RNA sequence: GAGAGUUUGAUCCUGGCUCAGGAUGAACGCUAGCGAUAGGCUUAACACAUGCAAGUCGAGGGGCAGCAUAUGGCGACCGGCGCACGGGUGCGUAACGCGUAUGCAACUUGCCUUACAGAGGGGGAUAACCCGCGGACUAAAACCGCAUACACUUGUAUUAUUGCAUGAUAUUACAAGGAAAUAUAGCUGUAAGAUAGGCAUGCGUCCCAUUAGCUUGUUGGUGAGGUAACGGCUCACAAGGCGACGAUGGGUAGGGGAACUGAGAGGUUUAUCCCCCACACUGGUACUGAGACACGGACCAGACUCCUCGGGAGGCAGCAGUGAGGAAUAUUGGUCAAUGGGCGAGAGCCUGAACCAGCCAAGUCGCGUGAAGGAAGACAGUCAAGGAUUGUAAACUUCUUUUAUACGGGAAUAACGGGCGAACGAGUAUUGCAUUGAAUGUACCGUAAGAAACAGCAUCGGCUAACUCUGCCAGCAGCCAUACGGAGGAUGCGAGCGUUAUCCGGAUUUAUUGGGUUUAAAGGGUGCGUAGGUUGUUCGGUAAGUCAGCGGUGAACCUGAGCGCUCAACGUUCAGCCUGCCGUUGAAACUGC
């Protein structure tokens, strides 16, 4: 019984440290104002933010969703 | 009246009331005894009836009838209670069960013993 | 269950010897009890509707749920009910036993097919109330073949007379051609009374 | 997955079963997808009654038999690759003639003499 | 598709009531043989002790305590999958919750199937082990980078087709970004399929107006955020939205198919069975996961309870005990042999699901408690003779069913291990496998032997006289004796028979089908008038109502025909019902516009 409860609560902590990491990345990434070092930080992000629905952290779907927003944003400077 | 005034109002039913309501819909009820006394009939009938104030375990107050010849009730002793109203008789709609509980059967009974709670004779 | 109770007694009450023949039906024709042959009160329609219906059950053997179930088989039937309800009375295994006169009586015809006597079909089948259908064959088993009552049975009932049954005494057995007509059949019971008594 | 399985449908002591078609989390008498046939057990050449179209259907699209289910489907020919073949066409297996096989087995019958002369 | 009685001195009406009939998860009284097949806490989402109910993989990893000299295997640990199903309950909920019919160009979907591509390199931890709660070491198909995916996601452009507005699809791309597992069967990406969910809609969905106004994220817009997804879902202008076609509030209830009932219309209930929903001591919050109201998970706050002085545990609406409550409902049983489920390459392991057995007048069906002869014994009743009575006693056959013995199926068919056409799938041949189970069935001993009660008997109503006598009876007429009690007889039924409770029909006693209002209950004191209901005649359109055609949709039970249970209940197959809803084509007499 004590087994499910350390499988759970080390997979929370897993998943909490790289959900937070994303989350921050994402917040730092919505605050630029260059569009040329935007578009040199973009890529990264979004590597981060597409491992995260790999490893299903979160939904491809919210990827592509956070994905499409922060290009429409880099396009509108 | 009109079918425009049925479609606006309608017509009404209503339910019937139980016979024998401090039943609460169970075919028996366990009682205690309060007074055990004789009760006098109606106009045209003359005799001592004996009748019996019980506490059901639902907390209602019954006169049920004492059956046959002769029975041991008094106060305090725990009888099944079951329908039936007797028609001189105002206000006893209840009967005890002979052969239950704390009453017995009649005893000298020979026909209808199953309605007495009569064992059969040996 | 069964009557098995005195057989004189409803004998006597009906009248006719629904049992055969018997010595007592003479010198004695009233119903039993010490209020017999004292005239004979007005019994009414209903009193004789039912008399009719017990005297169809204790021809034949059947007792009320049996025979209720059998007027509503017989409703559901084709035909005439009351009809289709004397056939579907006379198609009983007992009864086709005792018309291909096995056993002298219907009683004595139960207690065979009860006691596993009676094969149909060549196979041994005990069950009274078993609907013989046309186109069978009921039979002696072969293991009991030679019963002293069967063989007395047997004794004197060369006739074999009856136009719906056909007997082989060679393969002591015999086989039914049809449902006969009411008028065929030899029974004295009104059941046009039995079928407003249960229908009204 | 979907399945294909059989439901107890008969009655204490006599057995029957209804091949249907169902979801696998799914109660065993409960919802099923599709009906593909019967399955009488109890008589000794094992009656079964299947839909040759429709079981053949859920083979291809998927479905996993049980044990006794594809028993069934492999004695009514179902499992086959005649189908597969890729590199052959017309092959009638033919095999519906060998499966016939019929198995007309009887008991012979003997009786016993009654020697009651008294 | 049928009943009866009852207001009077008598009659015809009106009107309620009481009895007849059918049914039950019933209970109670008397009595009780069997077999088969159903059912079994209806009262509180009451309380307790013990045990079980969900595990599996050594073809993932480090290992090795129980054995052969790590190899058989395997306690524990890491890891994969499952425990969200099966099973239980009906609290809550009047709601797109449920039924029926659709939509998603606003969606997600582990395991399973198919197709196209790919499986290249590397790193760090920490369980167990070891040394003491703390420290040290280490492996993986655990975890995490880098490389490659242009089949995927995102952004832009081009071309073409097209829909129902937002738009959808398909070639062309350039750009950026995203994977993998190995062991003796597998892994990763994408697409399609199948399955399973989610959201949104038209219509239907209980009483109270002694409930008439309700609403401020509330109605719409702009933008942003968020979600699998559209959306006041959330957050930063306008004043709208819902309402007598019943808003709001209060009360009550899980909803359907079944089932029962009635000629039908309809009515009653959802016990067992199936589908959907809700829940898991009471609330709140999430985490893990393809999937969560998390039914044998966690945290917190409550209350209750238990065991211990530092504290620690439990939740009985999973299966069996017990207690309490109650009129009332069973074993702390056997087995995984069959079906289903989880895991495993398979063999296999587990399974209180399930299949069985036990208990219970026990609902239904079937059978027995003997068969054929035998004169008017004894004893009981009535009047010398009826009746019980061919009844008993005698004598002769049978053994269904009990008893004892023996043979004894079917429910079990694939397995695993050998082959054979060949490149993996199948197709054949074998071993072993039954809880029930001395149960079906079969056969032989010798035996009428082991097996009938209950309610009526004055009329309705089928059944009669004696002895007793307020005691009583009672559905009614009523009776203190053709009605009370006993005796003898007779009449219903029959392993049952009566009583009570509940529901339905006759009952047209809510009357659309199908009732009434001078005097039986019932016309407002009379008008005007709002909403609503109804609308002279004729011509021409329309097609809402109406009519017709075509198509889709709608387990079990219930209806004709079979088949199997020795028959029957029952089980099963097939023909006949779909007689509602939705979509799409026509018609124009009538109603509507
Ligand atoms: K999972
Ligand atoms: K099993
Ligand atoms: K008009
Ligand atoms: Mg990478
Ligand atoms: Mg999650
Ligand atoms: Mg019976
Ligand atoms: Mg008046
Ligand atoms: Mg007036």
């Amino acid at each position: 019984s004590e087994k499910r409860i350390r499988q759970t609560n080390a997979r929370r902590l897993h998943n909490r440290y790289y959900a937070r990491t994303a989350r921050n990345a994402v917040k730092a990434f919505r605050a630029l104002t260059d569009r040329t070092e935007a578009e040199k930080k973009y890529p990264v992000l979004a590597s981060m933010l597409d491992r995260l629905a790999g490893k299903n952290i979160i939904h491809k779907n919210k990827a592509a969703n956070l994905k499409s927003k922060l290009a429409r944003r880099i396009n509108t400077l | 009246p009109t079918i425009q005034q049925l479609v606006r109002k309608g017509r009404e039913s209503f339910a019937d009331k139980s016979k024998s309501p401090a039943l609460n819909s169970c075919p028996q009820r366990r009682g205690v005894c309060v007074r055990v006394y004789t009760t006098t009939p109606k106009k045209p009938n003359s005799a001592m009836r004996k009748v019996a104030r019980v506490r059901l375990t639902n907390s209602k107050e019954v006169n049920a009838y004492i059956p046959g010849e002769g029975h041991n009730l008094q106060e305090h002793s725990i009888v099944l209670v079951r329908g039936g109203r007797v028609k001189d008789l105002p206000g006893v709609r209840y009967h005890i069960v002979r052969g239950t509980l704390d009453t017995a059967g009649v005893n000298g009974r020979t026909q209808r013993r199953s309605k007495y709670g009569a064992k059969r004779p040996k | 269950a069964r009557y098995t109770g005195p057989k004189s007694k409803i004998a006597r009450k009906f009248g006719d010897p629904i049992f055969g023949a018997d010595k007592v039906l003479s010198k004695k024709n009233y119903p039993p009890g010490q209020h017999g042959n004292n005239r004979r009160r007005k019994t009414s329609e209903y009193g004789l509707q039912l008399r009719e219906k017990q005297k169809a059950k204790y021809t034949y053997g059947v007792l009320e749920k049996q025979f209720r179930h059998l007027f509503h088989r017989a409703q559901r039937a084709k035909g005439v009910t009351g009809e289709l309800l004397i056939q579907f009375l006379e198609a009983r295994l007992d009864n086709v036993v005792f018309r291909l006169g096995i056993a002298p009586t219907r009683s004595a015809a139960r207690q065979l097919v009860s006691h596993r006597h009676i094969t149909v079909d060549g196979s041994v089948v005990n069950i009274p109330s078993y609907s013989v259908k046309p186109g069978q064959v009921i039979g002696v088993r072969e293991r009991s073949k030679s019963l002293e009552v069967i063989a007395d049975a047997l004794t004197g009932f060369n006739h074999s007379k009856y136009p719906w049954m056909e007997w082989d005494q060679s393969s002591l057995s015999g086989k039914l051609l049809h449902m006969p007509d009411r008028t065929d059949i030899p029974e004295n019971i009104k059941e046009q009374l039995i079928v407003e008594l249960y229908s009204k | 997955a979907t399945k294909i399985r059989l439901q107890r449908h008969g009655r204490k002591g006599y057995a029957f079963y209804k091949i249907v078609v169902a979801d696998s989390r799914a109660p065993r008498d409960g919802k099923f997808i599709e009906r593909i046939g019967s399955y009488n057990p109890n008589t000794n050449p094992a009656t079964i009654d299947l839909n040759f179209e429709r079981a053949l259907y859920w083979i291809g699209v998927g479905a996993q038999p049980t044990d006794t289910a594809r028993n069934i489907l492999s004695r009514e020919g179902v499992l086959m690759m005649k189908h597969l073949l890729g590199g052959v066409k017309k092959g009638a297996f033919d095999q519906a003639a060998a499966e016939n096989k019929f198995e007309a087995w009887l008991k012979g019958k003997k009786d016993a003499l009654n020697n009651m002369k008294a």
